[PDB]
């Protein structure tokens, strides 16, 4: 139904599906379904439901073996959600989590883009103790030399 | 019956132990528990504590009368003009 | 002459190593000499903080003194209820210390009971999840809708069917410390003491131990008796949701209930567990006979045929007595061919049970 | 005398129980003989 | 010849002087020991190498240093003789049993066969299979993968024969039977029971 342009109908159809109920369902499959629900809700811009689904998914799965793609997609969707919301500090934290992934770390352009986003969003964040802490942490990074303008 | 009932916890039981030991030291001693209703009541717990200490002394007397560690040649005399209040364990025909 | 010099050098090396061992011994001896000059310190409890430099401390088995802190100590660490080490002469608080009792029967930790051990409670397990996982996993959804979390969830049903097993399973699923109530340090309604028992109920759980509670005498309080019920209602009525005293009760019978508890917040959920299903009993046999060394083919449906009106604990001692008669007849194995006769003899007045006997 | 420690049968040591006061590890005075002080019996101890 | 005489005299002098230091320190330790030792139970050992001591005088003290014994060779509940004044652990003590506890052991080994019990064969069989089978068979339980019960409760009206079956089990076993009673585990002195 999404491929036919019925994004709202597809999101509504996928929303009623409660992944947590199906215990026998594989954890990676469950998280993939959760991320699909996230994507559909963001496509239909139901940000409250997206936040609820974000509360549904746990943050300890992304530190596993083959969860790199799931981690990247989930953090991209969370970045989109907080981009609509405007919480720049949460966006910076999500981008930092993206940058710490080994897959992005390996590829040059991907980690460079992740660091660019991290520094730009920590710049966008309002001044506070946590923002200053994050600025100190990000500034004390050696890879910033690969992005001279961003380091300056 | 006023000395098996002591102020401190477990002193009546020790009193019974030492009494039975002294009886065993003598050859074929006789013991007469006059007015056994005093320390021969019925065990209970619905009273939220009850006597406990008196019940413990009675239980130790029960143990000395019959059970492990055979009592020996100690014939026991017990008298009471109200026997229906005695513990069935004490009234059991292995002790009396 | 090189070999003789090497031999004397080796003996010299041995003697030097012996001297190093003597060095270690002498340093230990000097250390114990230094330890001798030390003097023990009384252990005390800080009842109250008087001023920035005055404390009231009672010895463990002695009187209470007004004393002062030594100097280089954190007065924040010295709170009413902390164990400290008074100097034995000046009584000054030299240092603080980390802290049987009635709580010796309070804990009843869940253990490592998981979902796999419990068999044939799929709908019941889903009910427990839908009732409890939201207060644990997502307490914020209640704020989103704007309602106090549900506290009283009654998993009423026959005892020995796995109520606490279900609770331990979900607890291990969330790895939350399941503090099942063993009365002591948690008795509240018990009319012997009024408010000290309330204090123990509250402080021992929730505050010290995070959450996840239960209760013993599963059908006692669910069913002076009127005043006992009013005091129970006062104990359970409604408490702060910051601290969890979730009363997951599992009373054994339905008639042991009164309308005074049916109000939500008091007892909202009514999770019902019935007599175990034949397939559910089958799964319980499977999991419980897992551990027993069962060589050969086991046709558990035959033993299911005569397992009607049982509970989980019945099935557990079925497996235990399978092992028992395997010992009695010297069989490392246990087959269904005698499972049949055992289930033939596990139903009488006291459910027969142990008389099932023949089972390997 | 609660127990005979008997470290080497030359410095034997003796664990005694002073009714309710305490329990102690003491040695006999030279007046009495070790064979005369058996385990479990009651004895008089100096106060110092 | 240089190495042999030089280093021989060197290590000999160092060893002799250091052994003299050993002897003097040890002699001072023993003269510090003296008597008596106030016996105490180590409630726990904390790091900071330090121990909490419960003396037989029903007094709990703290010890920043544990004294002349080894912390590794110590555990909660240990019996240690400490100084009466400084309350410092002077010696470790072997486990000690009270005189009543020592007399609690069955040595007469009464003579009551299982045949003396009448009308109780189910109960006798259960007690044998739950108290004697786990005793003299052991590994057979492990091979089958079941756990024998730890304890047995025998309850009933007086005169049914509970104490008789206990005496028969003591008679018909080679185990170390330890008779006792509920009342005797009650003492006025706190903590004695
Ligand atoms: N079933 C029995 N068969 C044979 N003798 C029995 C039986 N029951 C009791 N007796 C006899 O009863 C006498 C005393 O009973 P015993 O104290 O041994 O039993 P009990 O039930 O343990 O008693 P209590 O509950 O009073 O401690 C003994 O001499 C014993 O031989
Ligand atoms: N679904 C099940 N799977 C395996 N064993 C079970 C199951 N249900 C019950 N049992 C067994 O039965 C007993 C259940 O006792 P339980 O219901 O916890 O009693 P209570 O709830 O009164 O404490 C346990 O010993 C357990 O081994
Ligand atoms: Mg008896």
């Amino acid at each position: 139904k999404e491929q036919n342009g019925d994004v709202k109908e597809a999101a509504s159809i996928l929303q009623e599906l409660q992944v947590e109920t199906y215990g026998s369902m594989e954890k990676k499959e469950r998280v993939e379904f959760i991320l699909e629900q996230m994507r559909l809700c963001l496509a239909v811009k139901d940000y409250i439901r997206t936040q609820i689904i974000s509360k549904k998914i746990n943050t300890k799965f992304f530190q596993e073996e083959n969860t790199e793609k799931l981690k990247l997609k989930y953090y991209n969707l969370m970045i989109q959600l907080d981009q609509h919301e405007g919480s720049y500090l949460s966006i910076c934290k999500h981008y930092r989590a993206i940058y710490d992934t080994p897959c992005i770390q390996a590829e040059s352009e991907k980690w460079q883009q992740a660091l660019k986003s991290v520094v730009l969003y920590v710049i966008l964040a309002p001044f506070d103790n946590e923002q200053s802490d994050l600025v100190h942490r990000i500034s004390g990074d050696k890879k910033l030399e690969e992005i001279p303008k961003y380091k300056d | 019956g006023s000395e098996l009932v002591q102020k401190y916890v477990g002193e009546g039981a020790r009193m019974v132990r030492e009494l039975f030991e002294m009886a065993r030291t003598k050859k074929a001693c006789l013991i007469f528990f006059d007015e056994i209703d005093a320390i021969g009541g019925a065990r209970f717990d619905d009273g939220a504590g009850g006597d406990n200490e008196v019940q413990r002394t009675m239980l130790e007397l029960i143990n000395q009368l019959d059970g492990f560690d055979p009592r020996g040649n100690i014939k026991v005399l017990m008298a009471t003009n109200r026997p229906d209040t005695l513990d069935p364990a004490l009234m059991r025909p292995g002790r009396l | 002459k090189l070999l003789e010099h090497k031999e004397i050098d080796g003996r010299l090396k041995e003697l030097r190593e012996q001297l190093k061992e003597l060095t270690k011994q002498y340093e230990k001896s000097e250390n114990d000499l230094k330890a001798l000059q030390s003097v023990g310190q009384i252990v005390g409890e800080v009842l109250k903080q008087l001023t920035e430099e005055k404390f009231i401390v009672k010895a463990t088995n002695g009187p209470r003194y007004v004393v002062g802190c030594r100097r280089q100590l954190d007065k924040s660490k010295l709170k009413p209820g902390t164990r400290v080490a008074l100097d034995m002469t000046t009584l000054t608080i030299m240092r603080y210390l980390p802290r049987p009792l009635v709580y010796n029967m309070s804990h009843e930790d869940p253990g490592n009971v998981s979902y796999s051990e419990i068999g044939g409670l799929s709908e019941q397990i889903r009910e427990l999840r839908e009732v409890i996982e939201l207060p644990l996993t997502n307490p914020e959804l209640f704020q989103r809708v704007g309602i106090i979390p549900p506290k009283g969830c009654l998993l009423y049903g026959p005892p020995g069917t796995g109520k606490t097993l279900l609770a331990r399973a979900v607890a291990s699923q969330l790895d939350c410390n399941f503090l099942k109530v063993v009365s002591s340090s948690i008795v509240d309604k018990y009319i012997g003491e009024s408010a000290r028992l309330i204090r123990e109920m509250f402080n021992y759980a929730r505050d010290h131990q995070p959450c996840i509670i239960f209760m013993d005498e599963i059908d006692a309080i669910g069913g002076e008796i009127q005043r006992t019920l009013m005091e129970l209602l006062n104990q359970m009525d409604g408490f702060d949701t910051l601290h969890r005293v979730k009363m997951i009760m599992a009373t054994n019978r339905p008639d042991t209930l009164d309308p005074a508890l049916l109000r939500p917040g008091r007892l909202d959920r009514k999770i019902h567990i019935d007599l175990p299903n034949e397939q559910a009993r089958l799964d319980i046999l499977k999991i419980h006979a897992g551990p027993i060394t069962k060589h050969g083919e086991i046709d558990y449906e035959a033993i299911v045929k005569l397992s009607d009106g049982f509970n989980g604990a019945d099935l557990r001692n079925v497996c235990t007595e399978a092992g028992m008669f395997a010992i009695r007849a010297d069989h490392d194995f246990v087959v269904q061919e005698d499972f049949m006769k055992a289930v033939r003899k596990v139903a009488d007045s006291k459910k027969l049970e142990s008389k099932l006997d023949y089972k390997p | 005398c609660t127990k005979i420690i008997n470290a080497d049968s030359e410095d034997p040591k003796y664990i005694i129980n002073v009714k309710q006061f305490a329990k102690f590890v003491v040695d006999l005075s030279d007046q009495v003989a070790p064979t005369d002080i058996e385990e479990g019996m009651r004895v008089g101890v100096d106060r110092n | 010849i240089k190495i042999m005489k030089s280093e021989v005299l060197r290590v000999t002098h160092e060893l002799q002087a250091m052994k003299d230091k050993i002897k003097e320190n040890s002699e001072k330790i023993k003269v510090n020991k003296t008597l008596p030792y106030l016996v105490s139970n180590v409630i726990e050992l904390l790091d900071v190498k330090c121990a909490v001591i419960k003396t037989s005088t029903r007094q709990t003290y703290f010890l920043p240093v544990i004294g002349l014994v080894d912390a590794e060779k110590l555990k909660p509940g240990d019996l240690v003789g400490v100084n009466k004044d400084s309350y410092l652990i002077l010696e470790t003590l072997p486990t000690e049993y009270d005189s009543r506890v020592k007399a609690m052991e069955v040595d007469e080994r009464p003579t009551e066969q299982y045949s003396d019990i009448g009308g109780l064969d189910k109960q006798i069989q259960e007690l044998v299979e739950a108290i004697v089978l786990p005793m003299n068979h052991k590994e057979k339980f492990e091979n089958l993968g079941i756990q024998p019960p730890k304890g047995v409760l025998m309850y009933g009206p007086p005169g049914t024969g509970k104490t008789l079956l206990a005496r028969a089990c003591a008679a018909q076993t080679k185990a170390t039977f330890l008779k006792l009673a509920g009342p005797q585990l009650v003492q006025m002195f706190i903590g004695d029971g």
